């Protein structure tokens, strides 16, 4: 089924003419304008008192990256590199050996957030939730040298928002 | 009408803690709304609450005027929200904290930090590889 | 045998005449766009720099390719005239900031492996 | 073939065949082959010197009357002795239905402009001059679309390198953007990802 | 003395005025600008920050890269900058604009618009958010406010 | 309506290429041997064209 | 060598050239054009500034990621110079002032600041340092700018025996001083040359070349202890030269003779100003003196280098001062 | 369990550190060097060994879905005992 859009005809008695001359020379739509204009002040506006409000976010809203350990304390990732591999922009950099006590650990874990594209592909790539992309936005730099992230890096981040980081994925891991 | 308005706005004036902490909170955040106090931050950040606003509105943070080593009575911004209380403002959960805490972690930061680019304390990248390639060191003593 | 199908052109003499042709236009605009763009460069040298991109096909001994050539100098030539091109297009013709790579064998030999 | 397997359409596959066959009977001098896919999509073969007659038929006649021009686009492959194949996409509004056709070319062999039967066919050839090097006889204004001015070569060809010859930078000695031969910081890491155990028998190629 | 005093309160009285008006020209180079004009919305409201809403690039004082910049846009990116009075300041945003970001690896996209301009604060995301965008012209609001011109002149 | 020409095809001054990445370089054509860790065989099939292995060094930052 | 310090790459922005270069006073005329050529083969450059950042924010764009490192420092201090040196093996220094401010005077420019910097540079071990002093500098001079040249050469070459030394002679560019500085007075009206500037002859050298030369100097490893003298090709007298400026600038040109005292004096009353003065008396001085002819001391061409002329350049200096018939030479 | 550097810098997890004659330090100079202060192997090690009377043991890393997969550990050698793959947990089988 189809409609039509700009298919009438006007009325072209004399009360329809004169309506439409009162129109033309008294601004009557003009008028109808300007006072949907002046409803529309008197309305309380949309702005929000940022920084001192926020907008609203979700559990799954993907940010700064940063990598988790477990409640013992040691590091989740074991150097699958499957987040390196899966990476749409190559972003990730990652060299691994033999730890001390035989453990399979990276020994480098790069992140260029200046080639990531912030999709999430590495964070549900990962098979122990090693590497999440966590809650924060507000990561602005002033130089391109401090967006290149290592591995030192990344553990400070996932040590300072690891409290939000759990509550987020405890509150979404059962729709993955 | 015009005298309830104006009766509303000598509340807020009242409800600052008199004109010195009006002016205080108007020239800090240019806002003089009076909500109900959610929760006290322990690097001094106050968060409130007012469901009577829109969406977006109705939970703010007045920010401390001085965390780790800066004075913050006017130079404040989003960073220096806990990731607790960040939780909490943003609208990802509706408890905060105080009724219901985080996990307790050993290795998690008991200290929140700001962002510190352009700072001495700034993030500079470098290798965490070791060297590859060893290279041969000739002896010391003498061939002939 | 060995047929194939013209562009433009069934031998090397037209070949020949279609590049004379192009090579005109392009040394009577040299002086113009030499001023357009406030180029830094004389008009002796710009037309010698033609001459050096000329002279880079010379070897080429088929009306295809010679025509085909000619064409994408064509459209060169209408990019400038038009001023569709910047002076740093026109510019990179010259390389002004690339180092001079040396040729002989010990240099090449000091500064790396390459060749 | 239960719910996780697409549904097949035999009333299109048969259509498709049959017309197929009126188009290869109408047209032998250039039509080459005729297929039509499992999934019930109709593509045509033909002959480079085909291309203005063909493309006018399925345009003006009246049983297929394609005179929407969808998409026209080029396919490298560096195999064959013919290295472009250009293909054309035709939509009929009056059968609801869509038409493939399929040419071949070389590096200089040209092939015949279609900016005569549709109009919307002039930028699509300039996109595939600029990004294939096909060279198209007698269009209107053949140049550059989407490179950069002077840009050397055509970056859509398989031989053409990911990251291109040349980057931009600006250098304030000669205060001016230049360009020099590219040199990246961090190599593009090149994956190998295909397996052996081949995955699908029914493509199997004969041992030779 | 008095002489340090002076130039320090009025080198205050600068940046100042300085950082409490800020008028941007935009390049609306990709998807970028779309969170770029989400900043001017009503929620956001850039306006209210003395941010002017799509100013002119003769009376410009910042210089928003917003999308990706190729090879064929940056001439005129660069001389855009070259057209600045000169207290002028280039916010990068997003990760095209930061470091070529999903083009990386292209042969026609320019590697970071730091190889053309240089710039002072950089935002992260694909694309960064309205309130990262935000944060990140706060963020340059300080650094405005951090510098000190009239007692380097007096020290020198 | 055809040249008949006969002379070997060369399209080098069309293609782009700079000078000292034509005369310089040498391509190699051979079929992958296979994996010896796998015994699939599918990956030994087709031609492969490659060029020759130049410098690759060690960043200065990042490494 | 110390092989993160061994040469890798093509040469280009993202190579390594084995340079750890400092770069003191690297946010002049020369340090831009240095620093970018230090930049785009690929050396790591650190680069000291007393300056507002956003002053040196313009040479952000010169090199790659991480590859120009920036400290604040002070010529009083002598930590800064041991923090900003302390990793490199190359040390320049270009920090020099044509005007005296209240807080530094030539002795404290051109004696003592480089002198610290040699002595500190030997103390922490750099291989090469590179010191600039002026073509005409000589212990008897009139003026105190090239006499305080002379004294610091001297102490630097005392504090760091294997410095190399290089004399440019009055280098001319696109931010140069030397070619505008003639541009700019049409503004007065008239042009005032001592003696009709028939009595000075000049010997320009092109900023790309002086800074090509520092480039091979650093590279060049016989070049230890010498000492260059950097200068054009083409020598001029003073009137015609100036002639040619503006002719090229196509401004009327209009030429009168001042007397020596009288533009002395104009330069004392110019000096005045809180804000950089347009001239000085040392400056009116020095321009009017003839430049020195050293031919015992290896020159330009010695670095492979062909010097420019200034025929090339001066359309592309000049074109800017607006809205052929080449200078004679004398040899 | 981060310890010092002869020359002064803080030495990382994986053990780089700049040597003494190495240019690249001077990138930390007026700045800091981003170092973790938890190292996974000195907490892992303070992790007691668990006692389970079984020959076989599964592990998850706690939590459930929340962990890393599933892994089961063999407990026959007296001599050591048995690790996770994945979380680097201890277990042992009752000895004496
Ligand atoms: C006009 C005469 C002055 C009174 C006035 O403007 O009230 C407008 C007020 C308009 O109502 P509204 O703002 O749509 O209602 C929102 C609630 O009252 C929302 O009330 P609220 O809780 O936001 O109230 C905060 C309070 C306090 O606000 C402030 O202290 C900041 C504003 C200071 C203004 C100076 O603002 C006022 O009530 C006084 C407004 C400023 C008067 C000057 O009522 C009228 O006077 C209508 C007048 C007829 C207009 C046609
Ligand atoms: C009559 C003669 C006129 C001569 C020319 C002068 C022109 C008029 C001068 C009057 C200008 C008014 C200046 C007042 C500006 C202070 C505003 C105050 O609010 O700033 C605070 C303090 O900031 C600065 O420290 C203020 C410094 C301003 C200068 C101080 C005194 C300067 C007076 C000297 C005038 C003498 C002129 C002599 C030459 C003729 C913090 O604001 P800010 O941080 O931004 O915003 C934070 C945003 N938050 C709160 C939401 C998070
Ligand atoms: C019995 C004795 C009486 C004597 C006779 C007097 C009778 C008077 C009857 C006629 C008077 C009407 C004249 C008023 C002006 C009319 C002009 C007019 O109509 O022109 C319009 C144009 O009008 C406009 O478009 C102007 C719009 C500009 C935007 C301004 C917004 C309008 C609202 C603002 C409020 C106005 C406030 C007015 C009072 C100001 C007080 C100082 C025609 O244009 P189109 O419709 O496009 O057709 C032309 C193609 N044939
Ligand atoms: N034609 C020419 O110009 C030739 C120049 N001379 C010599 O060449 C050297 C550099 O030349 P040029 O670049 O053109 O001069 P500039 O005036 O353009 O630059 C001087 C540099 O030295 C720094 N500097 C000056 N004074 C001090 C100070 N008291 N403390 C710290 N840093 C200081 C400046 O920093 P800041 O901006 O912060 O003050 C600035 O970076 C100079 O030593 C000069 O004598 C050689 C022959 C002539
Ligand atoms: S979010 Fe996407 S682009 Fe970014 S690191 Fe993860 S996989 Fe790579
Ligand atoms: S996918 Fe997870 S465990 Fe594997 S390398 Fe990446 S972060 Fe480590
Ligand atoms: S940075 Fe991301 S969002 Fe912005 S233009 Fe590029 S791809 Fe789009
Ligand atoms: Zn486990």
């Amino acid at each position: 089924t189809y409609k039509f859009v700009n298919m009438r005809e006007p009325s072209m008695d004399m009360k329809s003419v004169t309506d439409r001359a009162a129109q033309t020379l008294l601004w009557t739509e003009l008028v109808r304008g300007l006072g949907m204009t002046l409803s529309y002040l008197f309305r309380e506006p949309a702005t929000i008192n940022y920084p001192f409000e926020k907008g609203p976010l979700s559990p799954r809203f993907r940010g700064e990256h940063a990598l988790r350990r477990y409640p013992s304390g040691e590091e989740r990732c074991i150097a699958c590199k499957l987040c390196e591999a899966v990476c749409p922009a190559q972003a990730i950099t990652i060299e691994a050996e033999p730890r001390a006590d035989g453990s399979r650990r990276t020994t480098r874990y790069d992140i260029d957030m200046t080639k990531c594209i912030y999709c999430g592909f590495c964070q549900e790539a990962c098979p122990v939730d090693a590497i999440v992309e966590g809650p924060n936005f507000e990561f602005s730099t002033e130089t391109h040298e401090e967006l290149l992230y290592n591995k030192e890096k990344l553990l400070n981040n996932g040590d300072k928002w690891e409290a939000e980081i759990a509550a987020n994925i405890q509150a979404d891991y059962l729709y993955r | 009408e015009l005298v309830q308005v104006l009766r509303r706005g000598l509340q807020q004036v009242s409800g600052h803690g008199g004109l010195r902490g009006y002016l205080r909170v108007l020239f800090r955040a240019n806002d003089v709304r009076v909500g109900t106090l959610v929760g006290e931050d322990k690097y001094g950040n106050k968060y409130y609450e007012d469901n009577k606003q829109f969406f977006g509105r109705h939970r703010w943070v007045i920010y401390t005027t001085e965390m780790n080593g800066r004075d913050t009575f006017w130079d404040v911004d989003g960073s220096m929200v806990p990731p607790e209380w960040h939780r909490w403002l943003h609208c990802m959960t509706d408890d905060p904290p105080t009724t219901k805490p985080p996990t307790a972690r050993k290795y998690i930061w008991t200290n929140h930090k700001f962002n510190v680019s352009g700072t001495p304390q700034q993030y500079v990248p470098y290798s965490t590889t070791r060297k590859k390639i060893q290279e041969w060191v000739p002896p010391s003593t003498p061939y002939k | 045998g060995t047929s194939v199908k013209p562009i433009f052109s069934r031998d090397m003499n037209e070949a020949k005449r279609r590049v004379r042709e192009l090579y005109r236009a392009w040394y009577r605009e040299v002086p113009n766009t030499v001023h357009l763009f406030q180029l830094d460069i004389s008009v002796k040298q710009g037309r010698d720099k033609v001459r050096e991109m000329f002279m880079k096909n010379a070897h080429v001994t088929d009306p295809r390719v010679v025509d085909l050539l000619v064409i994408k100098g064509k459209m060169e030539l209408e990019e400038t005239i038009n001023v569709w091109k910047q002076r740093t297009h026109i510019m990179r013709f010259f390389h002004e900031t690339e180092a001079p790579r040396p040729t002989d064998f010990l240099s090449k030999f000091y500064v790396g492996h390459d060749p | 073939t239960r719910p996780t397997i697409r549904p097949r359409n035999d009333v299109v596959h048969k259509q498709l065949s049959a017309f197929g066959q009126y188009v290869a009977e109408i047209l032998p001098k250039y039509v080459q082959q005729v297929q039509v896919s499992c999934f019930n999509e109709l593509e045509i073969f033909i002959h480079p010197d085909g291309v203005i007659p063909v493309l006018t038929f399925l345009r003006d006649h009246t049983n297929a009357q394609f005179k929407s021009l969808a998409d026209l686009t080029a396919v490298d492959v560096p195999t064959r002795q013919n290295r472009f194949e250009i293909v054309y996409n035709l939509l009929s509004l009056r059968f609801n239905s869509r038409i493939r056709v399929k040419t071949y070319t070389d590096e200089l062999t040209p092939i015949e402009s279609s900016v005569t039967v549709y109009k919307a066919a002039n930028w699509y050839e300039r996109e595939i001059w600029d990004m294939f090097g096909v060279f198209f006889a007698n269009h209107p204004d053949l140049r550059r679309i989407l490179t950069d001015y002077g840009f050397e070569g055509h970056p859509f060809r398989k031989d053409f390198p990911l990251s291109g010859y040349v980057e931009l930078r600006y250098d304030d000695e000669v205060k001016r953007v230049v360009a020099e031969p590219v040199e990246l910081a961090q190599e593009f890491r090149k994956f190998d990802l295909n397996s052996p155990w081949e995955a699908f028998p029914a493509y199997r190629q004969p041992p030779e | 003395s008095r002489g340090e005093y002076v130039v320090a309160k009025l080198d205050d009285l600068v940046n100042w005025a300085r950082r409490s008006s800020l008028w941007p020209m935009t390049f609306g180079l990709a998807c970028c600008a779309v969170e770029m004009m989400h900043m001017a919305a009503p929620r956001y409201d850039m306006d209210r920050f003395g941010v002017v809403f799509r100013a002119s690039p003769r009376q410009s004082d910042v210089m928003i890269v917003a999308g990706t910049l190729t090879n064929k846009m940056a001439p005129a990116l660069r001389k855009v900058y070259d057209q600045m009075p000169e207290p002028r300041y280039v916010v990068s945003m997003g990760s095209c604009a930061n470091g070529g970001g999903y083009y990386h690896y292209s042969y026609s996209v320019v590697r970071g618009c730091d190889r053309i301009v240089p710039v002072d604060i950089y935002v992260p995301g694909c694309p960064p958010t309205a309130e990262a965008l935000l944060y990140g012209i706060l963020q340059l609001q300080r650094k405005i406010k951090r510098e000190k011109r009239l007692r380097i002149w007096y020290r020198r | 309506q055809l040249i008949a020409v006969d002379e070997k095809l060369d399209i080098t001054t069309l293609t782009g290429v700079p000078e000292e990445h034509i005369k310089t370089r040498k391509v190699r054509i051979f079929v992958p041997a296979r994996n010896n860790m796998q015994s699939g065989v599918n990956n030994t099939k087709k031609w492969k064209m490659e060029f020759d292995t130049r410098e690759r060094w060690e960043n200065p930052l990042m490494g | 060598l110390h092989h993160a310090l061994i040469p890798h790459g093509k040469g280009g922005r993202s190579s390594v050239s084995g340079i750890v270069a400092t770069v003191f006073g690297a946010t002049g005329f020369l340090g831009r054009y240095v620093v970018n050529h230090l930049g785009r083969m690929g050396s790591q450059v650190i680069v000291p500034y007393r300056c507002e950042p956003y002053d040196t924010m313009h040479l952000r764009p010169m090199g790659d990621l991480g590859q120009i490192i920036f400290m604040e420092w002070n010529g009083k201090d002598k930590d800064s110079i041991r923090k900003v040196v302390e990793h490199s093996n190359v040390v320049i220094n270009l920090v020099g002032r044509e005007w005296e401010t209240k807080n530094f005077d030539f002795e404290d420019v051109f004696v003592k600041i480089p002198h610290a910097i040699a002595q500190v540079s030997k103390e922490a071990g750099v291989e090469k340092l590179i010191h600039i002093s002026h073509l005409n500098a000589d212990i008897k001079s009139p003026s105190r700018y090239l006499r305080s040249k002379a004294v610091g050469e001297k102490e630097v070459r005392a504090a760091f025996p294997e410095a190399t030394i290089i004399k440019p002679s009055d280098i001319f560019g696109r931010e140069d001083r030397f070619l505008n500085y003639f541009a700019s007075m049409r503004w007065f009206g008239g042009v005032p040359l001592i003696s009709l500037g028939k009595e000075t002859v000049k010997q320009p050298v092109y900023i790309v070349d002086v800074s090509k030369g520092i480039i091979n100097a650093i590279k060049d490893p016989d070049a230890k202890g010498k000492t260059f003298a950097f200068v054009g090709p083409n020598r001029y007298l003073l009137f015609d030269l100036v002639q040619y400026i503006f002719a090229v600038a196509y401004r009327p040109f209009l030429p009168y003779p001042l007397p020596h005292f009288a533009y002395r004096w104009v330069g004392r009353l110019f000096e005045v100003s809180p804000f950089e003065p347009w001239t000085t008396r040392d400056k009116v001085e020095r321009v009017h003196m003839s430049d020195m002819t050293l031919p015992h001391l290896p020159g330009l061409e010695d670095l492979g280098i062909q010097a420019t002329p200034l025929e090339l350049k001066a359309i592309e200096v000049l074109r800017r001062h607006r809205t052929v018939k080449p200078a004679k030479t004398v040899n | 369990g981060v310890r010092t550097s002869p020359t002064g810098e803080k030495v990382t997890h994986t053990g780089q550190a700049y040597d003494d004659g190495d240019y690249r330090r001077v990138r930390f100079s007026d700045r800091q060097k981003e170092v973790n202060e938890n190292f996974a192997i000195d907490l892992i090690a303070e992790q007691p060994v668990s006692e389970v009377g079984s020959r076989v043991i599964s592990c998850d890393g706690g939590g459930g879905a929340l962990g890393h997969p599933r892994v089961y550990i063999n407990l026959d050698k007296e001599t050591k005992t048995g690790t996770c793959g994945y979380c680097g947990l201890q277990f042992r089988q009752p000895h004496h």
